[PDB]
C-alpha cells in the first residue's frame, strides 16, 4: 500500500499555500470545461485540490459558484 | 500690574531672549475635553442614544479651548514677547510636528501598498476587485493636481514678497485654491462607484484621502488665521512662515497620495 | 515702547526692494503656468457634476458591502451615498 | 494556509498546547499527536476511514 | 491652582513622577492577582474566569509599560532635569509641556474605566485582531482611545524636548558638553517622533475595522499587516523606555566613582547606533506567523547586531568604575545591580533573536523572563537609582540610608526569585497568557509566587524611607544641578550660566 | 577680544576675551547679582566641564587645575557684545 | 558634532550591511511570485515556475552545501 | 484694568504669601519648602496612605465588579 | 489707538474669552464627564 497526496508545485514557493489551493480548484473546473469530464488530468486536478483545500473553503466556493458570484470565465 | 512689566524686564527680559509664561488654565481643560469627546466617540460607535451629541459637545469644548489658547499666543506675539530666536524655535517645532504627521501618512500608505500588491484568496486574487470601478488619473484628480500645484506656487509667492498688498493677495489666492480642493473632493466622494465598506480598495482610498483632506482643511484654516493677523499690522512673524511650511507639507503629501492611489491603483 | 522684542532687536539683524519683485515674478511664472487652467477646468467641473447617471448594479460579492456589525453609526447606507449600487436582490 | 514539512524519528505520544491568546478558554486547547509505524498506518489505521 | 495651571518644568516633572508612582502602585496591585492565581494548579481566587484573567494581564501590561516607566523617566526626570542640565531658563513651549502631562490622567481614566464596562478588554497589551475585533461592546474602544491619548502625550513631549535641546542651550556649550542623560533624552524624543504615529495609524485602522465595517484586518484584508505596523512601533518603544535609564546610570556611576565617563563619543555613537538599528528589526516578534524564509533570515541576522553597542556601553560603565575612588551608597547599588542584571536580560534576547531557537520558546514564559529582566532590572532599577540620587534636590526631603538598603535588598531578592524560575518553565514549554497549567509546572510557579510577595513587601517598605533633609551651600560640581540649592528657586538659573573656553 | 566672527551677537562677551586669568591679573566676570554660576573647561581636555559659583568681594578663585583665576564684579548692565562694542568698533 | 572615534566605523560596517540587506529585501519583494494582481499570471506554467524557483534559489543556494552537510551548529555535535 | 493685555502677558504682580502658603514659592529661594507646612508629616503620611490605598484597591474593585455581574 | 471692535484680540474682549470661559467650560466639562461615565458604564449598546 502507498498513499498519494498533492505534489509540490514549483509555482508556489511560500509557506502560505492558499494560492496553490485556489489555482488547483480553478484548474479543475477549467479541465472540466475544456477536456471533458472523465479525462485523467481533470481527476488529477480534483484530487490535487481535495488534498490541499479545507472542506469549509471548498463548500464556500461551490456556494459562491451556485449563487453566481464566481469571477472565473468558465 | 504696572510693576509687573517692570518686574519682568528686571528679572527675565533683560537677561535672556527667551519667553517665560504666566500660569495658564487651557491645557487642563483641553485634556478633560479630550476625555469627554473620547467617551462620546465610544458611545457614538455602538449607536447609544445621545452619544454623537456628547462627542460633538466634547469636540466643541476642545475647539473653543484651542482657539482661546491661540488667541493668547497671538496677543503675546503682539506685545513683542517673541524675539528672533523664539521665532526660530517656532519654526523648528513646526518641523518636528510635520515629521510626526509624515510618519503617520507613511503608516497609512504602507497599508495601501501591502493590500494592493498581493490580493488574497478572499478577493479571488484580483486587484482591484471585480465590481469596483477605480478612479482614474486622467480626470478631475488631474485638475486637483494642477490646482494644488498652483496653490504651492502662490504660497511660495507670499513667502518672498515685501509689498503687503501682494502678500495679502497671494495668501487669499492660496486659501481660495485650497477651498476649491475640498469642494471638489466632496464631489468625488459623492459620485464614486464604491463605498468605505466595499473592499480594501474602498477602505484604503477613503481613509487615506479623508486624512489628507482633513489636513488640507486644517492648513487652510491656519493660513486664514495667519492672514487676519497680517491684515491688521502688516507683520506676521512666525505665523506666516510656519503656515506656509505646513501648506508645502500638505502639497508634498498629496504627491505620494496621488502617485500611490490614483496612478498605482493601490 | 520698551518691549523685549525691541530690546533684543539690534542683536538679531535681518539678513540684508527690486530683488523681491524679481523673486515675485519668478514664482508667479510658475503660478500662472498651472493657475488659470486648473481653475477654469474646475469651474467647468462644478457645472458638469451631479447630472450624469450610472445604472451598473454590482452583484453582492462577499467583499462588497461588509456588515460585520448591523448598519452604520449614522444609519443604514453609507455616508455621502445617495444611490447604493450593489444588488440588494440577487437573483 | 501555512504549510509545515515534518518527519518523525520515533514512535510515541507527544503533547502540546495552543500558543496564541484567543479568548477565555485559551488554556484549554491541548494537542496530542500519536506516532505509529508506517506499515501499521497503511494497513490498519487507514482502513478505519474507508467508506 | 499651582499644580493645575503650571508652566514650570520643575512642577510638571514632579507631577509626572507622582503620576508614575500611582501607575506603579496600580500595576503592582494587578500583578499580585496574576501571581496569586498562578501559584497552584487548578482555579484560584479568580474562580475560573479566564476573561477576567485576560483583562487583568492586558491592563497590567499596558499600565506598567505606558503609565509607569515613560512618565517616570521621559516625563519625570527629563522635564525636571533637562533645562537645568543644559542651562536653559525654561522649556521652549511651557504650556505645551502642561498639556503633555494633562492628557495622561484622561488616558488612565479611560483605561481603568474599560475594565468596568461589559466583560473588559481581554486581548493582551498588543491587542491582536480578530480577537480585538470580536469583542462586542465598548471596552476595547476605550482602551484604544487611551492608547491614542498617551501617544499624543508622548509626541507633544518629544517635540518640546527636541526644540528645548536644539535652541535654548547655554552660551558656549556645544553638542559635546551636554551630559549623557541629555543625549539619551534627545535620542528618545527622536525615537518617539519617528515611531508613535505608526501606532496611531494602526489603531485608527483597528477602530475602522471594529466600528465602520471596513476591510483593513478582516476576512478580505490581511491580519499580518497589523503585526507589521504594531511591531514597527513596538520595537522602538522598548528602546524609548531604556535609554533614559542608561543616562541615569551614566550620571550615577560617574558621580560616585569620582571620575568622568569612559569613552564619551563611543557612548554617544553606541546610543545612536541603538536608536538606528531599532527601526529595521521589528519582525523578530513575528517568527511564527508564516513569513518567508528570506525575510526571517534577514530579521535574524540584523537583530543580533544590537548586542555590540550595548556591550560597548556596559564595558564603558565598568571602565568608568575602574581606577576610580568608589563610594557605595543606595543609588550606586541600584546602578551596579542594573549593570549586573541587564546583562542577564540581554543575553536571552540574543537567544530569542535566533529564529530556529525561537520556534521552541515563542509565547512561553522564557520571553516573560527576558522582558522582566530588561524592564524590572533595567528600567525600575534606573528609576529607583534616580529617586535616591536627586531626591533631596527634587522633593526637599532626604532619605534614611538603612531603610533604603533594606528596600533595595528586599526588591533584589524578590524580583530575582520571581523571574529566574520562569526561564525553566519556558524552556520546558509552559505557554504565556494562561491561568491554569499542567501538574508538573507546580514547583517553579510556587517559587515565583513566593518571590512576588517579597517584591510587594519591598514596595511597601519604600514609603518608609523618607525623612527630613539637611541643606548646605554648594561651591563646585561637574553638572549644573549640583551647584544649586536644595530645593532650587522657582526660576532656577536666575542668571544664565555661560561656558568659557580656556585661553592660550 | 577674540575674533567675533561666527559668534552670536547676544552672548555677553568677556567669555571671548584674549586674556588668561592669573593670580595677579584675573578675569573680571560681570554679574547682575552678588553671585553667579560660570563654567570652565579643563585646559588639557575640552570634554571636561566644571561649574563653579563666584561671590562678590572674594579673592581670585581658580576652578580647574592649571586654569584661570576669576573675580566677580557687580554691574547694572552687562555688555551684550556683538552689537555693543563691535558696532562701536574702536 | 564631534570626531568619530575609531570604534564608530567598526560599528558602521555591520550597520551599513544591515541597511543594505534591508533595502535589498524590500526591493526584491515586488519582484516575487505571489505579488501578482491577476489569476492569468499562473496560466503560463513555464514562466511562473521559473520565476518562483528563481525566488527560491537566491539567498538559499549559498546554504545548500552546508544544509546537505548539516552545518547547523558552531561545534560538531555528531 | 484687571483684564488688560499686560495682565495677560506679564501676569498679576502679586507679592508675598499667596493665600494660605507659609512661604513664597514664586520668588523665594526654594520652590518647595516642606519644612514650613504646619503638621507636614501628618499630611504627607495621610496622602501617601491614601495613594497606596487607592492604587492597591482599584483593581480589587474591578475584580469584584466583574464577578458580581456574573453571579446574578 | 491700535484696536478696533472688529479686532479678535481686543483687550475689551479678554474677560469673555479668558475669565468667563474658564468657569463656564470648567463646569460644562464636569457635567459632560459625569454623564459620559454613566452612559458608557450603565448603557446598552444597540450596535
Ligand atoms: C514596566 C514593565 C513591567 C514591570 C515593572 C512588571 C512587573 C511585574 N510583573 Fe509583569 N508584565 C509586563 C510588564 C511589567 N511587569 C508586560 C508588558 C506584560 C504582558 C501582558 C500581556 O501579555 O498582555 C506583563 C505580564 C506579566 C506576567 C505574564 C502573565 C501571563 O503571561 O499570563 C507575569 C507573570 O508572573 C507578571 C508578573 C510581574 C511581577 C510579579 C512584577 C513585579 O516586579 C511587581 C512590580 C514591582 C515593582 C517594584 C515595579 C513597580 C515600580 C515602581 C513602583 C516604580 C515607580 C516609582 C516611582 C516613579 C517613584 N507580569
Ligand atoms: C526594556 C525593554 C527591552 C529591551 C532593552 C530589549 C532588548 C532586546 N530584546 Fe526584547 N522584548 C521586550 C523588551 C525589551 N527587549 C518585550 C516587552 C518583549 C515581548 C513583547 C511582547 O509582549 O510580546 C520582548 C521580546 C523580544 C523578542 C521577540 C521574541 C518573542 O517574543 O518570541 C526578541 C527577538 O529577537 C527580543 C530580543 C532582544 C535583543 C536581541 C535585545 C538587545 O537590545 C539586548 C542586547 C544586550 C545584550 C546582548 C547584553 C549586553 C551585551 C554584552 C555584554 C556583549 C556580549 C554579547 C555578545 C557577545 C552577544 N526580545
Ligand atoms: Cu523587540
Ligand atoms: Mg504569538
Amino acid at each position: 500500500p502507498e498513499l498519494i497526496t498533492a505534489p509540490y508545485d514549483p509555482r508556489f514557493p511560500n509557506r502560505n499555500q492558499a494560492r496553490h489551493c485556489f489555482v488547483r480548484f480553478n484548474e479543475y473546473y477549467k479541465c472540466l470545461y475544456e477536456r471533458g469530464e472523465e479525462h485523467p488530468r481533470c481527476q488529477f486536478y480534483q484530487k490535487a485540490y481535495q488534498s490541499l483545500c479545507p472542506s469549509e473553503w471548498v463548500e464556500s466556493w461551490q456556494e459562491l459558484r451556485e449563487k453566481g458570484l464566481w469571477t472565473g470565465k468558465y | 500690574h504696572q510693576t509687573a512689566k517692570e518686574f519682568y524686564m528686571e528679572h527675565i527680559g533683560k537677561r535672556h531672549p527667551f519667553h517665560v509664561l504666566p500660569p495658564s488654565p487651557w491645557p487642563m481643560l483641553a485634556g478633560w475635553g479630550t476625555y469627554v469627546s473620547c467617551l462620546g466617540m465610544a458611545a457614538w460607535f455602538h449607536n447609544m442614544p445621545t452619544g454623537g451629541a456628547l462627542m460633538a459637545f466634547g469636540m466643541a469644548n476642545i475647539a473653543w479651548t484651542a482657539i482661546t489658547w491661540w488667541r493668547d499666543c497671538a496677543i503675546e506675539g503682539d506685545m513683542g514677547m517673541h524675539t528672533e530666536v523664539v521665532r526660530k524655535n517656532f519654526i523648528s517645532g513646526m518641523w518636528a510636528f510635520i515629521v510626526s504627521e509624515a510618519l503617520l501618512f507613511v503608516g497609512l500608505l504602507w497599508a495601501c501598498l501591502h493590500l494592493g500588491m498581493s490580493p488574497s484568496v478572499a478577493l479571488q486574487m484580483q486587484w482591484p476587485p471585480v465590481g469596483i470601478e477605480p478612479i482614474g488619473w486622467d480626470k478631475r484628480a488631474l485638475v486637483m493636481s494642477a490646482v494644488l500645484a498652483a496653490s504651492y506656487y502662490s504660497a511660495n509667492v507670499a513667502m518672498v514678497a515685501k509689498d503687503p498688498k501682494v502678500v495679502m493677495g497671494a495668501l487669499a489666492t492660496t486659501i481660495g485654491l485650497g477651498a476649491m480642493f475640498l469642494a471638489d473632493q466632496y464631489l468625488e466622494y459623492n459620485e464614486t462607484p464604491f463605498t468605505i465598506t466595499d473592499s480594501p480598495y474602498g477602505t484604503t482610498f477613503f481613509v487615506t484621502t479623508g486624512f489628507h483632506g482633513m489636513h488640507v482643511l486644517l492648513g487652510s484654516l491656519y493660513l486664514t488665521a495667519a492672514l487676519m493677523m497680517y491684515k491688521r499690522t502688516h507683520n506676521a512673524g512666525a505665523a506666516l512662515k510656519s503656515s506656509i511650511l505646513y501648506w508645502h507639507f500638505v502639497d508634498i503629501v498629496w504627491i505620494a497620495v496621488y502617485g500611490i492611489i490614483y496612478v498605482g491603483q493601490y | 515702547g520698551e518691549t523685549i522684542d525691541k530690546y533684543w532687536a539690534p542683536y538679531f539683524p535681518k539678513p540684508a526692494a527690486d530683488e523681491a519683485k524679481k523673486s515675485v515674478n519668478k514664482e508667479m511664472v510658475g503660478f500662472m503656468l498651472l493657475g488659470p487652467v486648473g481653475v477654469a477646468f474646475m469651474l467647468y467641473d462644478f457645472a458638469v457634476g451631479l447630472e450624469e447617471e450610472h445604472h451598473v448594479t454590482i452583484p453582492p460579492y462577499p467583499w462588497m458591502r461588509i456588515r460585520r456589525l448591523p448598519g452604520m453609526p449614522w444609519g443604514q447606507d453609507g455616508l455621502f451615498e445617495g444611490h447604493p449600487r450593489v444588488a440588494t436582490t440577487w437573483p | 494556509l501555512n504549510q509545515v514539512w515534518m518527519s518523525i524519528n520515533r514512535e510515541g505520544v507527544f503533547y502540546g498546547q495552543c500558543s496564541e491568546l484567543c479568548g477565555a478558554n485559551h488554556s484549554f486547547m491541548p494537542i496530542v499527536v500519536e506516532a505509529i509505524s508506517p506499515r501499521q498506518f497503511l494497513t490498519e489505521y487507514v482502513k478505519k476511514w474507508i467508506s | 491652582m499651582r499644580w493645575l495651571y503650571s508652566t514650570s518644568h520643575k512642577d510638571i516633572g514632579l507631577l509626572y513622577l507622582v503620576f508614575a508612582f500611582f501607575g506603579g502602585l496600580l500595576g503592582t496591585s494587578l500583578s499580585m492577582l496574576i501571581r496569586y492565581e498562578l501559584a497552584l494548579p487548578g482555579r484560584g481566587l479568580l474562580d475560573g474566569n479566564g476573561q477576567l484573567y485576560n483583562v487583568i494581564i492586558t491592563g497590567h501590561g499596558i499600565i506598567m509599560l505606558l503609565f509607569m516607566v515613560m512618565p517616570a523617566l521621559f516625563g519625570g526626570f527629563g522635564n525636571w532635569l533637562l533645562p537645568i542640565m543644559i542651562g536653559a531658563p525654561d522649556m521652549a513651549f511651557p504650556r505645551l509641556n502642561n498639556i503633555s502631562f494633562w492628557l495622561n490622567p484622561p488616558a488612565l481614566a479611560l483605561l481603568l474605566l474599560s475594565t468596568l464596562v461589559e466583560q473588559g478588554p481581554g486581548t493582551g497589551w498588543t491587542a491582536y485582531p480578530p480577537l480585538s475585533v470580536q469583542h462586542s461592546g465598548t471596552s476595547v474602544d476605550l482602551a484604544i482611545l487611551s492608547l491614542h491619548l498617551n501617544g499624543l502625550s508622548s509626541i507633544l513631549g518629544a517635540v518640546n524636548m527636541l526644540v528645548t535641546v536644539a535652541g535654548l542651550r547655554a552660551p558656549g556649550m556645544k553638542l559635546l558638553h551636554m551630559p549623557l542623560f541629555v543625549w539619551a533624552i534627545a535620542l528618545t524624543a527622536v525615537l518617539v517622533i519617528l515611531a508613535v504615529p505608526v501606532l496611531a495609524a494602526a489603531l485608527v485602522m483597528l477602530l475602522t475595522d471594529r466600528n465602520i465595517n471596513t476591510a483593513y484586518f478582516c476576512e478580505s484584508g490581511d491580519l499580518i499587516l497589523y503585526q507589521h505596523l504594531f511591531w514597527f512601533f513596538g520595537h522602538p518603544e522598548v528602546y524609548i523606555l531604556i535609554l533614559p535609564a542608561f543616562g541615569i546610570v551614566s550620571q550615577v556611576v560617574s558621580f560616585f566613582s569620582q571620575k568622568p565617563v569612559f569613552g564619551l563619543t563611543g557612548m554617544i555613537c553606541a546610543m545612536g547606533a541603538i536608536s538606528l538599528l531599532g527601526f529595521i528589526v521589528w519582525a523578530h516578534h513575528m517568527f511564527t506567523v508564516g513569513l518567508d524564509l528570506d525575510t526571517v533570515a534577514y530579521f535574524t541576522s540584523a537583530t543580533m547586531i544590537i548586542a555590540v553597542p550595548t556591550g560597548m556601553k556596559i564595558f564603558s560603565w565598568m571602565a568608568t568604575i575602574y581606577s576610580g575612588r568608589v563610594w557605595f551608597t543606595t543609588p550606586m547599588w541600584f546602578a551596579v545591580g542594573f549593570i549586573c542584571l541587564f546583562t542577564l536580560g540581554g543575553v536571552t534576547g540574543v537567544v530569542l533573536a535566533n529564529a530556529g531557537v525561537d520556534m521552541l520558546v515563542h509565547d512561553t514564559y522564557y520571553v516573560v523572563a527576558h522582558f522582566h529582566y530588561v524592564l524590572s532590572m533595567g528600567a525600575v532599577f534606573g528609576i529607583f537609582a534616580g529617586v535616591y540620587f536627586w531626591g533631596n534636590l527634587i522633593t526637599g526631603l532626604g532619605y534614611h540610608e538603612g531603610r533604603a538598603m533594606v528596600h533595595f535588598w528586599l526588591l533584589f531578592i524578590g524580583v530575582n526569585l520571581t523571574f529566574f524560575p520562569q526561564h525553566f518553565l519556558g524552556l520546558a514549554g509552559m505557554p504565556r497568557r494562561m491561568f491554569d497549567y499542567a501538574d508538573c509546572f507546580a514547583g517553579w510557579n510556587a517559587v515565583s509566587s513566593f518571590g512576588a510577595s517579597i517584591s510587594f513587601i519591598s514596595v511597601i517598605v519604600f514609603a518608609t524611607t523618607f525623612q527630613e533633609a539637611v541643606r548646605t551651600v554648594p561651591r563646585t560640581a561637574t553638572t549644573l544641578e549640583w551647584v544649586l540649592l536644595a530645593t532650587p528657586a522657582h526660576h532656577a538659573l536666575s542668571q544664565v550660566p555661560v561656558l568659557r573656553t580656556a585661553s592660550s | 577680544y577674540r575674533p567675533l566672527g561666527d559668534k552670536e551677537l547676544w552672548h555677553e562677551a568677556w567669555m571671548y576675551e584674549d586674556k588668561f586669568g592669573t593670580e595677579e591679573d584675573p578675569i573680571i566676570v560681570p554679574s547682575l547679582e552678588a553671585e553667579r554660576i560660570i563654567g570652565v573647561t579643563d585646559p588639557e581636555d575640552e570634554t571636561l566641564v566644571v561649574w563653579g559659583i563666584l561671590k562678590d568681594g572674594e579673592p581670585p578663585r581658580q576652578f580647574v587645575e592649571n586654569g584661570e583665576f576669576y573675580v566677580l564684579k557687580h554691574v547694572e548692565y552687562i555688555k551684550k557684545v556683538g552689537d555693543v562694542l563691535e558696532a562701536i568698533e574702536g | 558634532p564631534f570626531k568619530l572615534p575609531l570604534d564608530a566605523y567598526i560599528l558602521m560596517l555591520p550597520i551599513t550591511y544591515a541597511s543594505a540587506a534591508f533595502v535589498a529585501m524590500c526591493c526584491r519583494v515586488p519582484t516575487a511570485d505571489p505579488e501578482t494582481s491577476s489569476i492569468a499570471y499562473y496560466e503560463d506554467e513555464q514562466k511562473s515556475a521559473a520565476a518562483a524557483q528563481r525566488y527560491d534559489n537566491s539567498f538559499k543556494q549559498f546554504f545548500d552545501a552546508r544544509i546537505r552537510n548539516h552545518k547547523v551548529g558552531v561545534f560538531q555535535n555528531w | 484694568e484687571k483684564y488688560s493685555h499686560e495682565e495677560v502677558v506679564y501676569g498679576d504682580g502679586h507679592h508675598g504669601l499667596r493665600k494660605g502658603y507659609t512661604y513664597d514659592f514664586e520668588h523665594g529661594p526654594h520652590y518647595l519648602q516642606p519644612e514650613k507646612i504646619p503638621n507636614f508629616w501628618s499630611k504627607f503620611y495621610a496622602g501617601t496612605g491614601a495613594l497606596y490605598a487607592v492604587g492597591l484597591g482599584v483593581p480589587l474593585f474591578a475584580v469584584w465588579w466583574q464577578q458580581s455581574k456574573l453571579k446574578a | 489707538d491700535s484696536y478696533k471692535a472688529t479686532d479678535f484680540t481686543n483687550p475689551k474682549y479678554n474677560y469673555f474669552f479668558r475669565e468667563l470661559t474658564a468657569r463656564v467650560q470648567g463646569v460644562l466639562l464636569t457635567g459632560g464627564s459625569l454623564y459620559g461615565t454613566w452612559l458608557v458604564v450603565f448603557g446598552e449598546a444597540q450596535r
